[PDB]
C-alpha cells in the first residue's frame, strides 16, 4: 500500500474521531455560554482539554505521513492543516513559556484596570469602563486620560511580555520553515500546486499595499472631512493640516470611526433610518427576527434553518438567574447541529446581526458535506465577509420596505444616502488604514525590521504616516500601544479585517450584478434573487476544499482580492467628500502633535 | 391465521449495529404488511422489484428482515448499486435486490444527551462486502505495510467507529432504524402469503 492511500485512511479515521470529539467540545462550550455554572466551565474545559489533546496526538501521527509523496491535493491540504497545528515544533519549555506569556497578556488585557486621578477608589476596566469613555465622551481631557491611562498602566505591562512573545513566535515560525511569525500568519492565504490559482505568502503584502494605495484617496478625503468636523468641535485641539489625535476617534484605538458620526454627520437634520420602533409597533419578538432572516436566505434559494436550529439555539436572553454570554455567535458544532447564540433585542441592530450571523450558518451548512478539516471559510476573511453582505442587503430601505418595517411613504433622498454612506465609511473605510498599518507594524516587527528600541517610535511614525493619526502624549519604548488592542495581545491576526472588508464588497457587487440590481451598489438588496444565492452558494459549498482564489472566482469572476467594488460602494460619498473638502486641506502632516 | 413476527423486528427495543446487522428469517406465517405501517413517518418505504401498493397477496418462499441502525445521510446507501461506508463495509444489497427498505427516525430512542455509543459501523475493510455479507470481525485494520499485532497505533486502526448519537444532531446525523425485507423465490412451497 502506498503512502497516500495510508493518509487517506488516516484522514478517514481522523474525521470520524474528530467530529465526535469536536461536537463534545462544542456542545460543552455551548452549554457554558448559555448556562454559566462552575460545573459548565469544568465540563467545557474537560471536553476542550480532550479536544486539543486529541489534535496534538493526531497532529503528531499526521506528521508521520510526509507531504511530498501525496498527489491528491485534497488529502495534502487536509494533512497540511493537521501537521501544521502541532506546536511540538517548539520545546515544551518554550511552548510552556509562550503559553504563560499568552495567558498573562490575555489576562492583563481582560482584567487590566485604571483608577481615576484624585480618587484612587473608583477604577475602570476597558469593558465597559474605558470603552464607554472612548465611545461616548466628548470631553477631550477625559478621553485623553482613558487613552493614555490604558496604554501606560496596561500597555507598559504588556511590553516585556510582547518582546518575548515575538521571540518565541518567531522561533516557532522559523522551525515551521516560515520567515517569521508574520510570514506564518500570511500562510492562511497561501495556495500551492494549483496552476493559475496559486498565491504566495509575500503576495499578500503586495496585494494589501497595492489595494490600499487605491483606498488612500477615499480615506484622505474622509480623514480630511472628519478632521474638519472635529476641528469645528475642537478648535483648540486639532490642526487643520495635522493628524487626528488618537483619543478623539470614537474608540480606544481609532480602529473604527463609528462613534464620530454625531460630530461628523453630514446632515444632522436627517433622522437616520431606524426600524426599531416599527418592530416594536408590530410586536416583533426575537423568533420573528430570525424567521424573517430565515425567509431572506430562502428567497435566494438557500435552505431554511434546520429543526435543530430552532429547538437548540438561544435567540433570547434567558435572563433572571441563568447567566449567558451575550456575544452574537453562529455555532457549527458539526453533526448537522447549527445554532445561533444571541441575546436578541427587538432592534434594527440585532435584526441586521441575525442576518449576519445566519449568513455564517448558511456558510456552515453549505460546506458541511466537506471533510472536517475543510469545514471553514475559504480563508480567514471569507466567513465574516459572508456575514457582512447579509446586513448590507437587510439594512437597505428596499429590503426594509418590502418586509413592512419601513413605510412606503418613506422616500430616500440623496442626503440620507450620504448620511448612511458616511456612517459606513467611518466603520468600514476608517478601519482599513488602521488595520493595514497595525498588521504592517507586526509584520515588520516579526521580520526584525523594527528594533525593540524603535517599536513605539516606528508604531507612531506609521500611525501618523499611514492612518493620519497622532498620539496625544509622547510614548517611549516602555509603552506597547499595539498590545493595548485585543487582537495584538491575544495573538490574533489582523489583516483578516482588511481582506474581509474588500471581500464583502466584491461579494455584494457580484451578487447585485447577479441580482440585476439597477442603481448605486449601496442600495442593493439580493433578496428574491436565486441567481445571487446560487452564485454565492457555489463558493459557500467549497469551504476550504478549494483555493480561496478560486472560491473568490466562483462569486466575483476574479481570482484576486480587488478594491474596486469597495470604492464603487462609497463612490457617492467619495464624490461628496471631494466637493466638501474643496476649501479644506486633504492629507495630513506627521510633524504636528497636540503636545506643542 | 398464523401471524408473522414483524413486531419483534420493527418494534424492537434495541436494533443491531449496522456492521453486526441483525437478520430474522420469517417463514410459515401470514405476513400482514399493512401492520408494518407504524405510520410514524417512515423516511424510506421504497421497495425494489415488487410494488408496495397492496401487493401483499403475493407469496414468497422466505422473508428475511435485516434490521440495523445508521445515520440519516447513510439511508441512501440501503439500495442496489450504492456505495459508501455502509454499503461497502457494513450492509450491501445486490444489484437485482427484490425487497423493501424501511427506515425511520429513532432520535427519541437511539440518541442520548451524553452520546449513545451503542451503535457502531465499519469504517475500514480490506474489500467491499458481497451482497448480504456480514463482517463482525474486530481485527485491527492494517493501513500501513507493518504488522499491526492486534492493537491500535500508527496505520493500525480499529475497524469500527461509533455514531455517538445525540438528540441535538442534525437530521443527516440522527439515528435511523432500518429494516430490509428480502423476498426469496425458490422452486419451493412458498410458505409466506398473508392474504
Ligand atoms: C482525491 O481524493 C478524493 C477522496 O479522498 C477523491 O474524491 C473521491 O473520488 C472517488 C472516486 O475516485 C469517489 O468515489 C465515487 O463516488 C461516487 C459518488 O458517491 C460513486 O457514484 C462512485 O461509484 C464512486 O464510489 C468519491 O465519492 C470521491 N469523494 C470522496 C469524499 O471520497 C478525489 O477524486 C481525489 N482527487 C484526485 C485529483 O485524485
Ligand atoms: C441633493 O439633490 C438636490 C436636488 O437634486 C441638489 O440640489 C441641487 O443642486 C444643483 C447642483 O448640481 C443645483 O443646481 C440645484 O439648484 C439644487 N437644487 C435645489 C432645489 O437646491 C443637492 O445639491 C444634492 N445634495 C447632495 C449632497 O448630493
Ligand atoms: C409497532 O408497535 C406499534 C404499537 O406500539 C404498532 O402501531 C399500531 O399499529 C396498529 C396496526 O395498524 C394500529 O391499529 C395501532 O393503532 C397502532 N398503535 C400505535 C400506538 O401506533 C405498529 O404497527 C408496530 N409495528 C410493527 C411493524 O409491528
Ligand atoms: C444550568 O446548570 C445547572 C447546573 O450546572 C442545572 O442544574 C440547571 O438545570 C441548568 N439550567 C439550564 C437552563 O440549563
Ligand atoms: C422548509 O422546511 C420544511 C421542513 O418540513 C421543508 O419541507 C421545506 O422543503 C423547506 N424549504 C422550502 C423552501 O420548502
Ligand atoms: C420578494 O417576493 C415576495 C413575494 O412575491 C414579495 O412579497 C416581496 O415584497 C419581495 N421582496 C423583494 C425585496 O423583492
Ligand atoms: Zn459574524
Amino acid at each position: 500500500s502506498t503512502i497516500e492511500e495510508q493518509a487517506k485512511t488516516f484522514l478517514d479515521k481522523f474525521n470520524h474521531e474528530a467530529e465526535d470529539l469536536f461536537y463534545q467540545s462544542s456542545l460543552a462550550s455551548w452549554n457554558y455560554n448559555t448556562n454559566i455554572t462552575e460545573e459548565n466551565v469544568q465540563n467545557m474545559n474537560n471536553a476542550g482539554d480532550k479536544w486539543s489533546a486529541f489534535l496534538k496526538e493526531q497532529s503528531t501521527l499526521a506528521q508521520m505521513y510526509p507531504l511530498q509523496e501525496i498527489q491528491n491535493l485534497t488529502v495534502k491540504l487536509q494533512l497540511q492543516a493537521l501537521q501544521q497545528n502541532g506546536s511540538s515544533v517548539l520545546s515544551e519549555d518554550k511552548s510552556k513559556r509562550l503559553n504563560t506569556i499568552l495567558n498573562t497578556m490575555s489576562t492583563i488585557y481582560s482584567t487590566g484596570k485604571v483608577c481615576n486621578p484624585d480618587n484612587p477608589q473608583e477604577c475602570l476596566l476597558l469593558e465597559p469602563g474605558l470603552n464607554e469613555i472612548m465611545a461616548n465622551s466628548l470631553d477631550y481631557n477625559e478621553r485623553l486620560w482613558a487613552w493614555e491611562s490604558w496604554r501606560s498602566e496596561v500597555g507598559k505591562q504588556l511590553r516585556p511580555l510582547y518582546e518575548e512573545y515575538v521571540v518565541l513566535k518567531n522561533e516557532m515560525a522559523r522551525a515551521n520553515h516560515y520567515e517569521d511569525y508574520g510570514d506564518y500568519w500570511r500562510g492562511d492565504y497561501e495556495v500551492n500546486g494549483v496552476d493559475g490559482y496559486d498565491y504566495s505568502r509575500g503576495q499578500l503584502i503586495e496585494d494589501v499595499e497595492h489595494t490600499f494605495e487605491e483606498i488612500k484617496p477615499l480615506y484622505e478625503h474622509l480623514h480630511a472631512y472628519v478632521r474638519a468636523k472635529l476641528m469645528n468641535a475642537y478648535p483648540s485641539y486639532i490642526s487643520p493640516i495635522g493628524c487626528l489625535p488618537a483619543h478623539l476617534l470614537g474608540d480606544m484605538w481609532g480602529r473604527f470611526w463609528t462613534n464620530l458620526y454625531s460630530l461628523t454627520v453630514p446632515f444632522g437634520q436627517k433622522p437616520n433610518i431606524d426600524v426599531t420602533d416599527a418592530m416594536v409597533d408590530q410586536a416583533w419578538d426575537a423568533q420573528r427576527i430570525f424567521k424573517e432572516a430565515e425567509k431572506f436566505f430562502v428567497s435566494v434559494g438557500l435552505p431554511n434553518m434546520t429543526q435543530g436550529f430552532w429547538e437548540n439555539s438561544m435567540l433570547t436572553d434567558p435572563g433572571n438567574v441563568q447567566k449567558a454570554v451575550c456575544h452574537p455567535t453562529a455555532w457549527d458544532l458539526g453533526k448537522g447541529d447549527f445554532r445561533i447564540l444571541m441575546c436578541t433585542k427587538v432592534t434594527m441592530d440585532d435584526f441586521l446581526t441575525a442576518h449576519h450571523e445566519m449568513g455564517h450558518i448558511q456558510y456552515d451548512m453549505a460546506y458541511a458535506a466537506q471533510p472536517f478539516l475543510l469545514r471553514n471559510g475559504a480563508n480567514e476573511g471569507f466567513h465574516e465577509a459572508v456575514g457582512e453582505i447579509m446586513s448590507l442587503s437587510a439594512a437597505t430601505p428596499k429590503h426594509l420596505k418590502s418586509i413592512g418595517l419601513l413605510s412606503p411613504d418613506f422616500q430616500e433622498d440623496n442626503e440620507t444616502e450620504i448620511n448612511f454612506l458616511l456612517k459606513q465609511a467611518l466603520t468600514i473605510v476608517g478601519t482599513l488604514p488602521f488595520t493595514y498599518m497595525l498588521e504592517k507594524w507586526r509584520w515588520m516587527v516579526f521580520k526584525g525590521e523594527i528594533p525593540k528600541d524603535q517599536w513605539m517610535k516606528k508604531w507612531w511614525e506609521m500611525k501618523r504616516e499611514i492612518v493620519g493619526v497622532v498620539e496625544p502624549v509622547p510614548h517611549d519604548e516602555t509603552y506597547c500601544d499595539p498590545a493595548s488592542l485585543f487582537h495584538v495581545s491575544n495573538d490574533y491576526s489582523f489583516i483578516r479585517y482588511y481582506t474581509r472588508t474588500l471581500y464583502q464588497f466584491q461579494f455584494q457587487e457580484a451578487l447585485c450584478q447577479a441580482a440585476k440590481h439597477e442603481g448605486p451598489l449601496h442600495k442593493c438588496d439580493i433578496s428574491n434573487s436565486t441567481e445571487a444565492g446560487q452564485k454565492l452558494f457555489n463558493m459557500l459549498r467549497l469551504g476550504k476544499s478549494e483555493p480561496w482564489t478560486l472560491a473568490l472566482e466562483n462569486v466575483v469572476g476574479a481570482k484576486n482580492m480587488n478594491v474596486r467594488p469597495l470604492l464603487n460602494y462609497f463612490e457617492p460619498l467619495f464624490t461628496w467628500l471631494k466637493d466638501q473638502n474643496k476649501n479644506s486641506f486633504v492629507g495630513w502632516s506627521t510633524d504636528w502633535s497636540p503636545y506643542a | 391465521t398464523n401471524l408473522c413476527p414483524f413486531d419483534e423486528v420493527f418494534n424492537a427495543t434495541r436494533f443491531a449495529s449496522v456492521y453486526a446487522w441483525n437478520r430474522k428469517r420469517i417463514s410459515n406465517c401470514v405476513a400482514d404488511y399493512s401492520v408494518l405501517y407504524n405510520f410514524a413517518p417512515f423516511f424510506a418505504f421504497k421497495c425494489y422489484g415488487v410494488s408496495p401498493t397492496k401487493l401483499n397477496d403475493l407469496c414468497f418462499t422466505n422473508v428475511y428482515a435485516d434490521s440495523f441502525v445508521i445515520r440519516g445521510n447513510e439511508v441512501s446507501q440501503i439500495a442496489p448499486g450504492q456505495t459508501g461506508n455502509i454499503a461497502d463495509y457494513n450492509y450491501k444489497l445486490p444489484d437485482d435486490f427484490t425487497g423493501c427498505v424501511i427506515a425511520w427516525n429513532s432520535n427519541k430512542l437511539d440518541s442520548k444527551v451524553g452520546g449513545n455509543y451503542n451503535y457502531l459501523y465499519r469504517l475500514f475493510r480490506k474489500s467491499n462486502l458481497k451482497p448480504f455479507e456480514r463482517d463482525i470481525s474486530t481485527e485491527i485494520y492494517q493501513a500501513g505495510n507493518k504488522p499491526c499485532n492486534g492493537v491500535a497505533g500508527f496505520n493500525c486502526y480499529f475497524p469500527l467507529r461509533s455514531y455517538g448519537f445525540r438528540p441535538t444532531y442534525g437530521v443527516g446525523h440522527q439515528p435511523y432504524r432500518v429494516v430490509v425485507l428480502s423476498f426469496e423465490l425458490l422452486h419451493a412451497p412458498a410458505t409466506v402469503c398473508g392474504p
